[PDB]
RNA sequence: GAUGACUCCCAAGAGCUCUUAUCGACGGAGUCGUUUGGCACCUCGAUGUCGACUCAUCACAUCCUGGGGUUGAAGAAGGUCCCAAGGGUUCGGUUGUUCGCCGAUUCAAGUGGUACGUGAGUUGGGUUUAGAACGUCGUGAGACAGUUCGGUUCCUAUCUACCGUUGGUGUUAAAGGGAGAACUGCGAGGAGCCAACCCUAGUACGAGAGGACUGGGUUGGGCCAACCUAUGGUGUACCGGUUGUUAUGCCAAUAGCAGCGCCGGGCAGCUAAGUUGGUAUGGAAGAACUGCUGCUUAGCGGGAAAUCCUUCUCUAUACAAGUUCUCGGAACAGGUUUUAGAACAGAACUUCGAUAGGCGGGAGGUGGAAGCACCGCGAGGUGUGAAGCCAUCUCGUACUAAACGA
């Protein structure tokens, strides 16, 4: 994947921040079915161009969504106003090269992404709460017809006077699993719309039933 | 959504008594996170007073009980909300005191003699319109 | 076995925080946290 | 970055002395012990061992530095990351192509006396692997190593 | 999943009638529809090419495990049945070669994709 | 450290020729602490003993993958040896088995350490209590390092360790100095698998038989991360069928109860049997191993699934405590929820409002409501009628509860 979008030979173009709308099922011309995800880009715009000259690093501050003065907390109302930039639901920074540097106040959209090529998403995933092992890590469990008060628990660290009561950094039942996990080197974008600025992807994009995803690798 | 921590038979057979008493009397003082639950059966038993047919009456015969609060509904609550489209209870949070830190709540109907928060007037709904998705409100400042 | 040091350290961070904003029925007597049904008028 | 390299001289006592150790590119340990003294204030008369009066000593041009023998590719630095198994190891060639400051900083750190004023002494030490330093406008005393270098020579 | 201990029907016209799985050459749970299984004959006519108590390979043709084609479509037969192939006791050249003369009972044409075109050609009619 | 395993020394003889490919007789040299052991130093006012399950971890003296030397290496399969621990190391049959034999497989079915790992994690079959019996010994009481049957497994976690979640605090500063975002990422973790098949190619090699080297391509398994739109499973406040009984006088239509009473269904949610997605490139240093210079001191270059950077994750209590924007009645706090959730936390909404409920409209599930009309004596059927209802989902509407005068 090269010679597309808008840049020179080699750089990283900025990322674009969208919302997981759901999944559906398309078909191809060769009569085969692929699952589909629709990522909705809410008129994302540039709100701060970060600078090695002044600040120290090369970053485009893309805002997404829409918000209202009754919903922002004044310390950011001031930010948006000083930038003179329409209000957005969530901010997000990207580090991109010296080229691929945008003017304050240029909106982005899905035609930034050439179809047929790949992306990398980052979606703060769907935690499940204070789960335990055997689901958190796919541990096994002792039988259900012989052993008591263990039917679903775990084992015990290596342990004896040597490795003296020193459980190394092991694997225990633990709190939730909501985090940001990329799906590296995604599979090509089916289609993106001129209006409505959606985009369909072959499937399995992390993030909630809405409100969370980022995209890069292009 | 609430379980209240009760076997799903006993839970109903309590909620029935609660809505029925809420209709016999006009106000009750109950634990809030359970008032937040009769908040639904009361209205779905007002709707049957509004419909009043034989079908939607013999159905209410199952959900309300104790006394002829059945007739109380059908006769007065209809005629006092023949217009009010939705929202037939107030569910205020009195937290009076208990000995168990359990909150407490007044729950009672709306257009009576002495209500608690002197209501707004029952206005008929406006009729539906087609939804659109412009997403054109910049909200800049 | 474990002494005042640890006992105080454990019972401390479970300290009582004075309650924030607290309102009274201007004339109807009672005092209350917000969002209560003290009174009527 | 003038800021991020000017350090925390806003924290020490300043009012004693600024001194400059510029290794001419000769030898680690014989730079080092001299430092571990000057940067411990045991070299002036008014010493008292319950305090820090370490003078500012500033080393210069650690790129031009010489370590004899062939330890360069033999003596690594070893460190243990807690996680079972691991032992992250790095030779001195790696270390010197990375940052030839860390080398001597760590060395004098180990030489300094093993008490909790050690960190509170290194808080009085700064390094540039050039000759270029922003600590010039302050009273600058360049320093000379002892006149004790006979330097035995071999065939 | 057709796995160890399963007891599935022979559906070619070789000697054996009932064949009891012991393996799945390319699974770790049972083998889904269309994959070679290893198994031990359990009953035969006295005169066929195969005699009871003899490890023999096989290919799956009917499995109560639902399976979907790539078309999103899904199919699931009633019972488990397989057709024999001569064991590896013959070299790699004969890989995927049957034993009998004619199977009988509907067959899925995922055998083609799975490269079992040999048994496929004999099929009554491919589902 | 005797025996033990391994290495090394020497080299009679075997290897048709040949000592050293491969071995290697006699006799020695050492390394390790794993079998057998020796000693009796810690523990008998207690250090719970075999095997299995779970959970791993290290060493490398290497089973495969990974590179090279060499071969009695034509090619291919090998042999042996050097480097190498990154990732792997299967199921089942009899036995309690560890071991081991076996059958079926794989790239391989590694050797030890870790109190012969692991009972305040589990099991408790052996074995070391009481019963009982067989053979043998004892002249009996009884024993058996022989055999078989049965023979209570305690602990509410203080601390260290460890998985996670948070509150305070320190951080020059200007407002009493209080904050909200947005990074950078000193540095820590994570991921590194393999087969088949096709091609190049019946090409090099070989008399064919046979059968390459390498690089590209596909198809699979394992491992891991993520997602339920479909399919399955469930779906306990849904729809319908249905039995026993009690009530609403009875018909009608409902209710309670039978641990959804039992059936057939079942959306959203959750899960995997399903679906995705990864198993990389680039860069440096550099292993034996290999070459060339040298100038006898040295010089550099290839050179391994290895190490370190690039991806992913975590991070400024990173104490040299970092940088940018903005707020200053600013941040909180409380209330309705939540795609988030044990409390806390995050995120949404807080009346110039869609935050939840409610009501209307659909969607989505069940599957022909009641009353009425007909047909038949009836059980019952047909029409009125995709009727009737509604757990969820969307969409309209502030009708309810989320302003605030502390």
């Amino acid at each position: 994947e090269a010679k597309q979008g808008e840049m020179s030979s080699r750089s990283k173009r900025t990322g674009i921040i969208a919302v997981k709308c759901g999944m559906t099922a398309l078909w191809d011309k060769w009569g085969k079915r692929i699952p589909i995800s629709i990522l909705w880009v809410d008129d994302n715009i540039v709100s701060q161009v970060k600078t090695v000259e002044k600040e120290g690093i090369f970053a485009l501050q893309i805002g997404c969504g829409q918000k209202k003065p009754k919903h922002l907390s004044k310390a950011v109302v001031g930010h948006f106003r000083a930038q003179g930039v329409p209000l957005k639901r969530k901010l997000r920074e990207f580090p991109v090269t010296e080229d691929a540097l945008l003017p304050v106040g240029t909106s982005l959209g899905v035609r930034h992404f050439v179809p047929g090529q790949y992306v990398d998403v980052t979606g703060i995933t769907r935690g499940k709460g204070f789960q335990g092992c055997m689901k958190r890590h796919g541990f096994s469990g002792m039988p259900a017809s012989h052993g008591a008060s263990l039917s679903h628990r775990s084992g015990g660290s290596t342990g004896q006077r040597d490795a003296p009561g020193k459980v190394f950094k092991g694997r225990k039942m633990a709190g939730r699993m909501g985090a940001d996990q990329r799906t590296v080197k995604n599979v090509w974008v089916y289609k993106i719309d001129p209006a409505r600025n959606l985009m369909w992807v072959r499937g399995q994009v992390p993030g909630a039933e809405g409100n969370f995803v980022f995209i890069k690798d292009a | 959504f609430r379980k209240l921590g009760r076997p799903a038979g006993h839970r109903m057979s309590m909620l029935r008594t609660m809505v029925s008493q809420l209709v016999k009397h006009e106000r009750i003082e109950t634990t809030v996170t359970k008032a937040k639950e009769v908040r639904r059966l009361a209205d779905n038993m007002i709707q049957l007073g509004k419909e009043g047919s034989l079908s939607a009456a013999r159905r209410a015969a199952g959900f309300v009980r104790g006394d002829d609060v059945l007739h109380k509904i059908f006769t007065e609550l209809a005629h006092r909300y023949k217009d009010r489209a939705g929202g037939y209870t107030r569910l205020l949070r009195t937290r009076i005191r208990v000995g168990d830190a359990a909150p407490m709540a007044y729950i009672e109907f709306i257009d009576r003699e002495n209500e608690l928060r002197q209501s707004k007037p029952a206005t008929p709904q406006p009729p539906q319109r087609v939804p659109l998705d412009p997403w054109e409100r910049s909200r800049l400042t | 076995k474990i002494s005042k040091h640890k006992r105080g350290i454990r019972n401390g961070p479970k300290a009582l925080k004075p309650v924030p904003v607290i309102i009274r029925c201007r004339s109807c007597g009672r005092v209350k946290l917000p969002h209560f049904f003290c009174c009527s008028g | 970055l003038k800021k991020a390299v000017a350090g925390i001289k806003r924290i020490n006592l300043d009012g004693l002395r600024w001194r400059v150790f510029d290794a001419r590119g000769q030898v680690l340990g014989r730079l080092a012990s001299q430092i571990s003294t000057v940067l411990q204030a045991k070299d002036k008369p008014t010493y008292c061992p319950n305090r820090d009066d370490g003078d500012i000593c500033i080393v210069l041009n650690a790129k031009e530095i010489g370590f004899t023998g062939r330890k360069l590719t033999d003596k690594f630095y070893r460190w243990h990351t807690g996680y079972i198994g691991h032992l992250k190891e790095r030779s001195l060639k790696d270390q010197m192509a990375k940052d030839p400051t860390e080398v001597i900083r760590k060395a004098v750190w180990r030489m300094l006396p093993s008490n909790n004023l050690r960190d509170d002494r290194d808080r009085k030490l700064r390094i540039f692997e050039g000759g270029e330093h922003p600590f010039g406008d302050k009273p600058l005393e360049p320093f000379v190593m002892p006149p004790r270098r006979v330097r035995e020579m071999r065939p | 999943f057709i796995q160890m201990g399963t007891v599935l029907k022979v559906v070619d016209n070789s000697g054996a009638k009932k064949v009891m799985c012991i393996q799945a050459l390319k699974g770790k749970k049972g083998a889904r529809l269309g994959d070679t299984i290893v198994a031990s004959v359990k009953e035969a006519m006295p005169n066929g090419k195969v005699k009871k108590g003899a490890v023999v390979y096989g290919v799956v043709v009917r499995a109560a495990m639902q399976r979907g084609r790539v078309d999103g479509s899904e199919v699931r037969f009633d019972d488990n049945a397989v057709v024999l192939v001569d064991s590896k006791d013959k070299n790699t050249k004969t890989d995927r070669q049957p034993i009998g003369t004619r199977v009988f009972g509907p067959v899925p044409h995922e055998l083609r994709k799975k490269k079992h075109l040999k048994i496929l050609a004999l099929a009554q009619h491919v589902a």
